[PDB]
């Protein structure tokens, strides 16, 4: 017979229906673990590409008509590119080359949000600061956040305990190299009995060449111990051995004698 | 079963519902099935956080027509879900087929397996969401507080969290003295303090560099160390780069640890401490002066 | 006991010059330092110039060329020419010291000194 | 009338430890550098360890990390404590006390025999 025909009315598409997969390399990048980042239609053909630009993520269809956003189920951030810097949490892989910028056929691979405070970077680390790729800034902040005991989770606390054992066992080897000057720098900024203890045990596993040439200041000559009696004051405060030495390469006694000085005012 | 009359009755409650009355062949076919169709522009909610407008999207119809009811400004923070299955009538795209009474859904299953008149699909339904960033100037409008009036929770939270990172990163290096990158640096992230430590590592006679140190110390003071230095090596002639790096050939390691109390300048409380490394400012409470 | 004496200080119209002294006494081991500061009535203190061991001058950036700092060890003073004077220089003028005493101790000693305007 | 007798000496074996005592009569910490030197026979005296007015300690690099000096201000006694002692270590121990400023007071104490044997 004679049906009603009616034609729906004419579609106004929302800010959801016209999102770009092609235009979001900055809003995926930064998500976090369930957190659906949604990347609105997206054809079954681009499906390949979307899913190969971004492994770290699961392509999950939300709605009908493609509507899907992607949700982040992992952090594949390579040591190397992700324990050596504080600022880069993210880069992009394309014909083996990493990068900070964005290539429409680049791979994005992020990090961990404050990596290092994990502890997955100590093993790196340990390697990268001792040698000819030592970083000072770098290395520096690293036994910073190795000190940083409080802000690790638990991974964090027992590969520190690992990390203090083997810069211990390196360090009595030889105390002038970089990262360990830095180490005993740290280990007096914490100021507590086991770092003491530990900066103490260092110096005093230290070769006769390295005492000679560094500790001239903690192990004086004979004659100048004789004259150290003469006066009430610390040696520390008048010996020129003393005025002049290099602050990380003391024992814990001097350091603190050097602070018991009077100055005259 | 072929059809012998249809016809269309107005609704008794709601001017959206109507009753299809069709009769067939055989009497045991003739219903009158309710449906309804949506005239509304919502600019509200049905459900809390939900917006379900009567309207049945046929498998294969445009997704605009289940977003035709809703204000755009009102929309851009709702997404589009899967519903419902329900019935619509093929000469009529988009009617809400109810299962009222004698309407059952195998009944309704038979005419469109028997008729030709009725297709399967999916009710609109809406969810509560936050707004849907797509582009890359958006996130840079939201994280650099210049524009925060479509920008979700997540980019627009005085930086709780690690999102605007990535941006801040670069913005607050070419504008260290902006408020809302000092407030980005209080969040005390390593992102943000090591961009600030490259930043007073060229300027740290700035004020920022100030709060800089004075925001990381004592817990993150490494940071303000390696900028001192770098500061203090790049410029030697500076008067406050004094105590940290002494200009005096191989001695510039005078003052280091405890011999800062050996000069009663670098211990004024008239002089700021982001002149000084954390081992010396901590010395300064234990200065014997007689 | 190390104690700092100054001299030379005094009055002089704006456009003048004026050389101050400052000589150590007592037991005095050691003088690493010896610098020059100002005072003005209700204004901070203000470095004006150094000289280290050895003779190496340092000046701050209000009075480059203008002042000039010198050292004698060979009697223990510190001179300081001020040329080119101006009517902001109007302010008390001391000399810092830092070094061992005759006991081995540590001072960074500060004497009163003239005034200058 | 000073009184500045050395105690606690004698027989260990090597790694043993002892604690030697000097209770001062005459003489107040406060006011001295408190050293102790020792003497083997047929070599001359050496500084062994020092304490200063304030508690600031000082050793012999031979001795360092195994000797401790110790100082009670109520008591006024100096104490050394030898830690891995050596057949080096085998000598005369006594008491030594410096005037901080009189310089010309320097008093001495009876030494107590400490013997190593390998």
């Amino acid at each position: 017979v004679e049906l009603p025909k009616r034609d729906p009315p004419p579609g106004v598409p929302t800010d959801e229906m016209l999102l770009n997969v092609d235009k979001m390399h900055d809003v995926i990048a930064p998500a976090k673990l369930l957190e659906y980042v949604h990347i609105g239609p997206l054809a079954k053909d681009k499906e390949d590409k979307v899913k190969k630009r971004y492994p770290e993520f699961r392509l999950v269809n939300t709605g009908p008509g493609g509507l899907s956003a992607l949700l982040r189920q992992s952090y594949a951030g390579t040591a190397p590119n992700c324990c050596r810097t504080f600022q880069r949490t993210h880069y992009w892989k394309k014909d083996g080359k990493i990068s900070d910028k964005y290539e429409e056929g680049a791979v994005l691979e992020s990090c961990w949000p404050d990596v290092h405070d994990t502890g997955k970077c100590d093993v790196d680390l340990f390697d990268w600061c001792q040698g000819d790729t030592f970083d000072r800034n770098i290395c520096h902040q690293w036994i910073g956040s190795a000190f940083n005991r409080a802000d690790r989770t638990v991974e964090g606390q027992q590969s520190l305990i690992n990390l203090y054992n083997k810069m211990q066992t390196l360090c009595s080897k030889d105390a002038s190299v970089p990262i360990c000057e830095s180490f005993l720098h740290h280990l007096r900024a914490h100021n507590t009995e086991d770092s003491k203890e530990m900066i103490d045990y260092i110096l005093r596993q230290q070769s006769a060449d390295f005492k000679q040439k560094y500790m001239r200041c903690s192990y004086p000559t004979r004659d100048k111990l004789e004259e150290s009696l003469k006066y009430a004051e610390p040696r520390e405060c008048w010996d020129p051995e003393c005025s002049n030495a290099n602050v990380n390469f003391l024992l814990t006694r001097n350091y603190n004698n050097l602070g018991l000085c009077n100055i005259v005012r | 079963v072929t059809l012998n009359r249809i016809k269309i009755a107005p609704g008794i409650a709601d001017i959206r519902d109507k009753y299809m009355e069709l009769g067939f062949n055989y009497p045991e076919y003739n219903r009158a099935v309710k449906f309804a169709e949506e005239s509304y522009t919502y600019y509200y909610e049905t459900s809390p956080g939900e917006i379900k407008p009567k309207f049945c999207l046929i498998d294969g119809m445009s997704i605009d027509h289940c977003s035709s009811f809703i204000v755009p400004e009102f929309a851009k923070q709702y997404v589009l879900i899967h519903g419902e299955p329900c019935s619509s009538f093929k000469f009529r795209p988009g009617s809400l087929i109810y299962y009222q009474n004698e309407v059952t859904p195998e009944y309704i299953k038979d005419l469109k397996h028997a008729t030709d008149y009725i297709a399967s699909g999916q009710r609109c339904h809406f969810i509560k969401k936050d707004y849907l960033l797509g582009d890359s100037d958006s996130v840079a409008k939201c994280c650099s507080k210049t524009n925060t009036k479509h920008c979700p929770k997540i980019f627009n939270n005085n930086y709780k969290t690690e999102h605007c990172d990535d941006f801040m990163t670069g913005f607050c290096r070419n504008d260290p003295g902006n408020p809302n990158c000092l407030e980005w640096l209080r969040a005390k992230r390593k992102p943000a303090m090591s961009t600030y430590s490259d930043i007073c590592s060229k300027h740290m006679d700035a004020r920022y560099c100030s709060e800089f140190i004075r925001i990381i110390r004592p817990d993150y003071f490494t940071f303000g160390d390696t900028a001192l230095y770098v500061f203090c090596n790049d410029h030697k002639g500076n008067r406050n780069c004094w105590c940290a790096n002494y200009p005096k050939s191989n001695s510039g390691d005078k003052y280091l640890g405890p011999r800062v109390c050996w000069l009663h300048e670098c211990t004024d409380e008239s002089r700021d401490r982001k002149w000084l490394y954390y081992n010396q400012d901590v010395q300064r409470t234990r200065c014997k002066y007689v | 006991e190390v104690q700092l004496v100054e001299s030379g200080g005094g009055l002089v119209q704006a456009g003048g010059s004026l050389r101050l002294s400052c000589v150590a006494s007592g037991s005095i081991f050691m003088i690493d330092d010896m610098g020059w500061y100002r005072r003005a009535p209700g204004n901070e203190r203000e470095w004006v110039a150094t000289t280290h061991s050895g003779g190496s001058t340092v000046y701050a950036d209000s009075v480059k060329g203008r002042f000039t700092i010198s050292r004698d060890n060979a009697k223990n003073t510190v001179y300081l020419q001020m040329n080119s004077l101006k009517p902001e220089d109007t302010a008390v003028y001391y000399c810092n010291a830092q070094g061992l005493t005759g006991s081995r101790q540590r001072y960074d000693v500060l004497g009163q000194g003239t005034q200058v305007t | 009338e000073v009184q500045l007798q050395a105690s606690g000496g004698g027989l260990v074996q090597p790694g043993g430890s002892l604690r030697l005592s000097c209770a001062a009569s005459g003489i107040v910490f406060s006011n001295n550098r408190m050293s102790w030197y020792r003497q083997a026979p047929g070599k001359q005296r050496e500084v062994v360890a020092t304490i200063t007015s304030g508690g600031a300690t000082d050793y012999q690099d031979s001795v360092e990390g195994r000797f401790t000096i110790s100082r009670d201000m109520a008591k006024n006694t100096v104490y050394l404590q030898m830690n891995s002692l050596k057949p080096e270590d085998t000598a005369v121990y006594f008491c030594n006390a410096r005037r901080d400023n009189f310089a010309t007071a320097i008093y001495w104490g009876q030494g107590t025999q400490v013997t190593v044997s390998s």
